[PDB]
């Protein structure tokens, strides 16, 4: 408001718990148009004769000082609260499954994503094994059965099951030709606290 | 029999479980959770319809290979009706047993579960498929020239002859009655028990089962009063403690004989006198003399009348300690005989003590077929979700759910019968209705409504000459734009001779034949247009 809004920038995911529609780029647009409006003033009077040296213009600087600091650094909380609600996410699946929509990167964020992505990436590589075992982690935790069989979940969409079966219908009633590399990215997104 | 076959089954597998029952999910929960057991991952089913069945198998259309169907298996010869079946494993275990034997040969893709004191049967494919006129087997199914390894053609005549006087014995098969049998998992207990599970719970969920359909008028038990030492054979046996059963958690389990009216323990008394049909009907409550004959042997127990409208649980001690205590002896005097049978109960542990079949009537009240069009598999998926020790916030809900429901029932009864809508309509006898409930939708209920109004009317208006008729029932569903409902439902108090009408109404689709359907694998059961009944009833008289 005068540097307040960051907990409403979030609001857009305020219902986006675990039961999320989808997601969306809010609250950059004005809020970023202001710094352009700023900086003439900020950087107006840089040693300047327009009050020949003097001690009075001291609120100036400090001025742009705490403008800059309020903006970097909700800045940095709409980075990283989305990196890291994300990350979560991002650890309950690989980029088997990426985000509901993917439409909501802030331009940008491709970079951010991506580096998180090659974050797991040498993650990979160092740990499981030294040339890198992807070690399987946070998802298909079936002690070992079966490699094909279908079975009953809870109505999942976003539908990016690109792994090994033709058409696999990512909701209740996947009830399809599964493999097991097929179905090996859930366990909780809201898919299978039933089988 | 599968100690042999058992050792199969590691490998991947389907479960399927036909349309819904209490024999289903009680059968098929157990087999949940053996299979997970062994470390198997496996798959639970839905059915509300033969297409869901066929769209199933379509939805898995793959070679999995000991693919299991249980209590279904009258419907096709399955190898007919199921194209890539080439070497696959079935398995049936049904007790709807009149089922023709094209399903029972052709040893490959089938398990014939045949065991029976009845070889009626034998040779009963030794001429359908064997033999043939109008058509090398070296018979009938071959040539009938004079080429098959008192005149040239009678090789038919005496093919036909014997193929219909033994059709004498074929229309006695599919074409008279049908019928259930045995059990729906008490083999499968007796299978586990091999296996070392002292499951009590397991004991529960299949007295869930056979109290279902022990129910002697609804279903025939026939073991019952073997299985008093059958079942305590099985369990009383093999105790773990002979001293130490004074405990919290799950005390090993125990029978009592005890009675069948509805709702003695969670209910007060006066109204749940009111809505059986045995205690009702022989007390004729619906006019206002029963209620009269009711208190005048309320008068001979001499309990309180404000103590008979409070709930049982909340009487004060003596009365309700005493209660069963008297109306054992002091009722068989007074018109009514046999509400009296053979049942269990256990606690969990303070709360209160459940009652062993008072799931089943909070089950039969879970079927909500609402208009939100997803319902029918949800409420499955909330009983088999329900029949444990831990989900029972929802078990209470479904008890005064039912219980609604069941003084619901009456409300219509009195309605009905007084305004004389018994309509006759010549050898048996007719029902119609209007429009549609929540209530009486699905037919369930339906057949819960006829067994009231049939006691009622035909006990009670009529000398001896009538007593002995069939019954049928409208029930239209505003649901789907109309198709007027129907079920055929047996006349008073033959246990073993049920249902003609496992196809008896198909005599008028012979005749005239419009837009029927046998949808379920319940032969007991129709459905049709919204009122394209009239001239197809004066077709389904005879």
């Amino acid at each position: 408001m005068f540097g307040e809004k960051a907990f409403d920038l979030l609001k857009e995911l305020e219902r986006s718990s675990q039961t999320i529609p989808a997601f969306d780029d809010d609250g950059v647009r004005q809020v970023l148009e202001e710094i352009k409006a700023i900086f003439e003033e900020n950087v107006a009077q840089a040693s300047s004769y327009n009050a020949s040296g003097d001690r009075s213009l001291w609120p100036l600087l400090n001025f742009r000082h705490a403008a800059l600091q309020r903006n970097k650094r909700c800045l940095l909380a709409y980075l990283y609260e989305r990196c890291r609600r994300i990350k979560a996410l991002r650890w309950e699946f690989g980029p088997i499954i990426p985000g509901d929509i993917k439409q909501a990167l802030c331009e940008p964020e491709v970079t951010f994503f991506n580096n998180y992505s090659k974050s797991l990436a040498a993650y990979m590589c160092s740990a499981g094994y030294n040339q890198g075992l992807p070690i399987d982690l946070t998802n298909n935790l079936r002690p070992p059965k079966s490699l094909y069989i279908e079975v009953r979940c809870m109505e999942d969409y976003g539908k990016f099951e690109l792994d090994d079966g033709e058409v696999i219908h990512l909701k209740k009633n996947s009830q399809h030709y599964l493999p097991r590399a097929q179905v090996e990215s859930l366990v909780r997104q809201g898919i299978l606290h039933h089988i | 029999l599968r100690n042999d076959f058992y050792r199969q089954l590691v490998g991947k597998r389907i479960l399927i479980v036909v349309n819904y029952d209490i024999d289903a999910i009680c059968a098929s929960r157990i087999l949940q959770a053996l299979f997970k057991y062994d470390h198997m991952l496996y798959t639970v089913v839905p059915i509300m319809g033969v297409t869901g069945l066929k769209r199933a198998y379509g939805e898995h259309q793959g070679d999995v290979k000991y693919v299991v169907l249980v209590n279904c298996g009258g419907c096709v010869d399955i190898v007919e009706l199921l194209q890539p079946s080439d070497d696959v494993t079935f398995f049936i275990c049904d007790s709807h047993r009149p089922l023709d034997v094209c399903n029972i040969y052709s040893d490959r893709q089938v398990c014939i579960l045949g065991d029976a004191s009845l070889e009626e049967n034998i040779p009963a494919f030794e001429t359908i498929f064997y033999d043939s006129e109008g058509e090398d087997s070296g018979a009938g199914e071959s040539d009938q020239e004079d080429q098959a390894p008192h005149e040239q053609r009678i090789l038919k005549q005496r093919a036909r002859r014997q193929w219909e006087s033994e059709r004498d014995r074929i229309m006695f098969e599919y074409t008279q009655f049908s019928y259930y049998g045995r059990s729906a998992a008490l083999m499968v207990f007796e299978l586990a028990w091999k296996l070392s599970k002292d499951n009590m719970d397991l004991l529960w969920w299949a007295i869930v089962g056979i109290t279902e359909q022990l129910l002697l008028g609804k279903i025939e038990s026939g073991a019952y009063t073997l299985e008093l030492e059958q079942i305590q054979s099985h369990v009383s046996r093999l105790t773990n403690k002979t001293n130490d059963q004074n405990t919290m958690s799950a005390s090993k389990i125990t029978f009592e004989n005890d009675l069948h009216l509805v709702l003695y323990r969670h209910w007060p008394v006066t109204e749940s006198m009111r809505y059986s049909r045995y205690s009702s009907c022989q007390l004729k409550l619906w006019t206002l003399r029963g209620e009269k004959r009711l208190h005048e042997l309320l008068l001979e127990m001499g309990l309180p009348l404000v103590h008979a409208r409070q709930t049982y649980g909340a009487m004060d001690l003596v009365l309700r300690k005493e209660f069963f205590s008297m109306v054992e002896r002091l009722a068989e005097k007074y018109d009514i005989a046999d509400i009296v049978y053979g049942t269990f109960t256990l606690s969990y542990g303070y709360r209160s003590r459940y009652a062993a079949a008072d799931y089943v009537y909070a089950l039969l009240a879970i079927m909500e077929s609402v208009k939100k069009h997803k319902t029918p598999e949800d409420c499955f998926l909330e009983a088999s979700d329900a029949l444990s020790r831990q989900h029972k916030q929802l078990l209470s809900a479904g008890i005064d759910q039912a219980k609604l429901l069941h003084a619901a029932v009456f409300r219509q009864v009195q309605s009905s019968l007084e305004a004389r809508q018994v309509h006759s309509a010549g050898s048996f006898f007719y029902y119609v209705l209007q429009e549609e409930h929540a209530f009486f939708s699905y037919p369930y209920a339906l057949g819960l409504l006829a067994r009231f109004l049939l006691r009622g009317h035909v006990a009670t208006s009529r000398a001896r000459q009538a007593s002995d008729l069939p019954l049928i029932a409208s029930c239209p569903l505003n649901a789907s734009e109309g198709m007027c409902l129907l079920v055929g439902i047996v006349p008073v108090r033959e246990d073993s001779p049920r249902n003609f009408f496992g196809k008896a109404f198909e005599q008028a689709a012979q005749k005239s034949g419009v837009a029927l359907l046998q949808d379920f694998f319940e032969p007991a059961v129709v459905q049709l247009r919204q009122s394209d009944l009239t001239r197809f009833l004066d077709s389904l008289t005879v």
